[PDB]
């Protein structure tokens, strides 16, 4: 909250500075994910949403698709997202949340088994049946505790409980990254040192003043020339060059100056009388 | 669909659209030309009309055709990359043997990559250098084979009094016709692709329209057809289909002396003619250059370097090691044999 | 049928060559003349005695 609010000027505005908390615990197995702020000043929602494009259009980017399981998963803003960006639905992975407060006599059973809304890196099911100990502060073995037996004594999802909840997500998190980074490790490092080696030409480029005069002078010369004269090539298309400015004043500014200055008729005509 | 058949609608049906795409926004590309050919000339003045100018202008349009055409290379590196993980699933059953093969395959692809991009650019640098006016095509002064089928959904019909049905469609170079299933049996009707033009509806659908410029309805009693798809990615291949086959999309969107007004319109008619020149044969050539420095290249490559890659980077006795997978299917095949023919031989039909 | 497409690649190489001529030549001879070719005679022999 601290690190946000030094970053944002106004208490509710976003910010594209990344905040990079690492977590060491026996809770959790090793896995990185890259929260961003939840779609719902005046343009916020175009601000959030430009945002999480920045990170979802890139390719490399695997994209966990959060939808609560108490609406229509149809209208899934996580899903619409990643459908825009990925159609063919190959780097979304789906999660379904809330599972435990659908209405009676309905169920996600079709969007678990990956039959309505098909993604080929599937969808997993987690409920928070949020247990607090003693102190009335989180007890996670509890509640995932709570979340194995929902899933086991649920008609619709027994069969698949064992796909299900959250310390299940973790591993297909996991795996997935892994074999992620096995297939990009090639494609990225040769991709960055073939960028890389450019820029070094650049970087390594007493005896280079007095060869840089000539040419910086000899570079002036020409660009005096071309705007004055519009010698090639391409001149400019963007603002009127030197040489055609003058040429506006030669024959439109000139001829109108003159013009007047020039003598009245009825000045003229009493000026010669009265010298005759 | 096979990879290589999508690679020839990348060359002759997603290329072609990728350019039609960028628009000239001709208005602003017109003052761009005025303020150009003021420029040529001033300090000197007037007649005759400044060669360069025109020369000036089409560069800037010719060096805009790299975005397209590199991204071109990237759309057949993916199918191409696609395709070898396609095959390589038939080798699934050693992993260590199918990595180290899409590894070096992938591996050669990126240096592919570099060496086709280099020659794209070049090409088309090439092509700014020199401005060939002697051209004969420049200055003045098909078959019924099916180009595309798939389920379309029409969204025109009302949604009182008629209704809302999938169909198949199936294109040609002549017309649009739609079945009621892809086994073509019952053809709904047949729509001659004469005088169609394609324009995109306003935005979970995304449809888009063909109407006749000619009259008023395109087929039958509806004013224009306008046909959805569940994917963005879709309708945008369909509007290149239909742009193969002839049918375009509609385009829509002085205090200067009449003799500007002529030279203007003069060098625009000429920067039009010249790009038609050199849209055709870059539309032509891109495909060439991808079909010969990568597509042709990887395919020698896999032939003949890659088994000689294999044997190099690794003794033959490491890779071909390990399958548990197929050992443990095999395991259990094998504990399956020896149980049957026992579990057989003491029964009897008695 | 042969004579057609020639007719095609004719014209396209007709129109090319020149500019590939142009672009890798000309140009890249011009190029150097303007940048690199006094570099060079000052590089190559004593001003004083060249």
């Amino acid at each position: 909250e601290a690190e946000t609010d030094r970053v944002t000027g106004m208490n509710k505005g976003i910010s594209s500075i990344p905040i990079n908390l690492r977590v060491y615990s026996p809770h959790v197995l090793n896995l990185t994910l890259i929260d961003l702020p939840g779609i719902t000043p005046p343009d916020i929602e175009y601000q959030i949403r430009e945002m999480i494009m920045q990170f979802i259009t890139r390719e490399n980017c695997l994209i966990l698709a959060v939808t609560p399981a108490n609406t229509d998963l149809a209208n899934s803003d996580a899903l619409k997202l990643a459908k825009e960006v990925d159609p063919q639905g190959l780097r979304t992975i789906g999660v379904i949340t809330k599972l435990d407060l659908m209405d009676e006599g309905t169920d996600a059973r079709d969007v678990l088994e990956n039959k309505l809304l098909p993604l080929r890196r599937g969808y997993v099911g987690v409920v928070n049946r949020s247990q607090k100990d003693i102190d009335g502060k989180k007890d996670i073995k509890a509640a995932m505790l709570a979340e194995r037996k929902f899933f086991l004594s649920h008609p619709a999802y027994r069969h698949i409980a064992d796909r299900m909840g959250t310390p299940h997500l973790q591993k297909v998190l996991n795996q997935q990254l892994t074999n992620h980074i096995r297939d990009t490790l090639p494609n990225f490092r040769n991709k960055l040192q073939g960028q890389l080696l450019s820029i070094e030409h650049e970087v390594e480029a007493p005896t280079r003043k007095t060869k840089a005069l000539l040419q910086m002078v000899q570079q002036f010369a020409v660009d005096f020339e071309k705007r004055i004269e519009g010698s090639g090539d391409q001149v400019d298309t963007l603002e009127l060059s030197g040489g055609a400015s003058i040429n506006r004043i030669f024959h439109e500014r000139f001829p109108f100056e003159i013009v007047k200055m020039e003598f009245n008729e009825k000045e003229l005509r009493r000026e010669i009388s009265y010298a005759i | 669909l096979s990879g290589g058949a999508s690679i020839n609608r990348i060359f002759h049906e997603r290329f072609p659209f990728e350019i039609v795409k960028m628009e000239f926004n001709e208005k602003e590309l017109r003052r761009e030309i005025s303020y150009a050919i003021k420029n040529i000339h001033g300090i000197r003045t007037g007649l005759f009309t400044p060669d360069m100018a025109f020369e000036a202008i089409v560069k800037k349009q010719i060096v805009k055709l790299k975005g397209p055409s590199l991204k071109s290379v990237d759309l057949v590196i993916q199918e191409l990359i696609n395709t070898v993980k396609k095959c390589t699933k038939k080798l699934a059953n050693f992993p260590r043997l199918c990595e180290e093969t899409e590894r070096i395959v992938a591996n050669h692809i990126r240096e592919r990559e570099g060496k086709t991009k280099d020659q794209v650019l070049l090409l088309i640098d090439i092509q700014v250098s020199y401005i060939n006016t002697n051209h004969e095509d420049f200055i003045g002064f098909v078959g019924n084979q099916v180009i595309r089928k798939g389920w379309l959904t029409i969204s025109n019909i009302g949604i009182m009094k008629g209704g809302s049905k999938g169909y198949w469609f199936v294109l040609t170079a002549e017309s649009l016709s739609w079945y009621k299933d892809d086994e073509e049996k019952e053809k709904k009707y047949m729509l001659p692709l004469d005088n169609l033009k394609v324009r995109d509806v306003e935005k979970s659908k995304h449809i888009f329209a063909l109407f006749n410029t000619e009259q008023r309805n395109v087929y039958k009693d509806y004013r224009f057809l306008e046909l959805a798809c569940d994917s963005q990615e879709d309708v945008d291949s369909w509007k290149a289909s239909l742009l193969r086959a002839g049918v375009y999309p509609d385009k829509s969107v002085f205090s200067m002396d009449p003799q500007l007004e002529r030279q203007v319109e003069t060098i625009r008619n000429l920067v039009d003619s010249y790009m038609s020149i050199i849209n055709k044969c870059i539309r032509d050539l891109i495909p060439k250059t991808i079909m010969h420095l990568m597509i042709n290249n990887v395919k020698d490559f896999i032939n003949s370097e890659l088994l000689a890659q294999l044997y190099s980077s690794e003794d033959q006795n490491t890779l071909m090691e390990e399958s548990a997978e197929q050992a443990q299917r095999r395991d259990e095949m094998l504990r399956m044999y020896q149980a049957l023919k026992e579990a057989l031989g003491i029964i009897g039909d008695i």
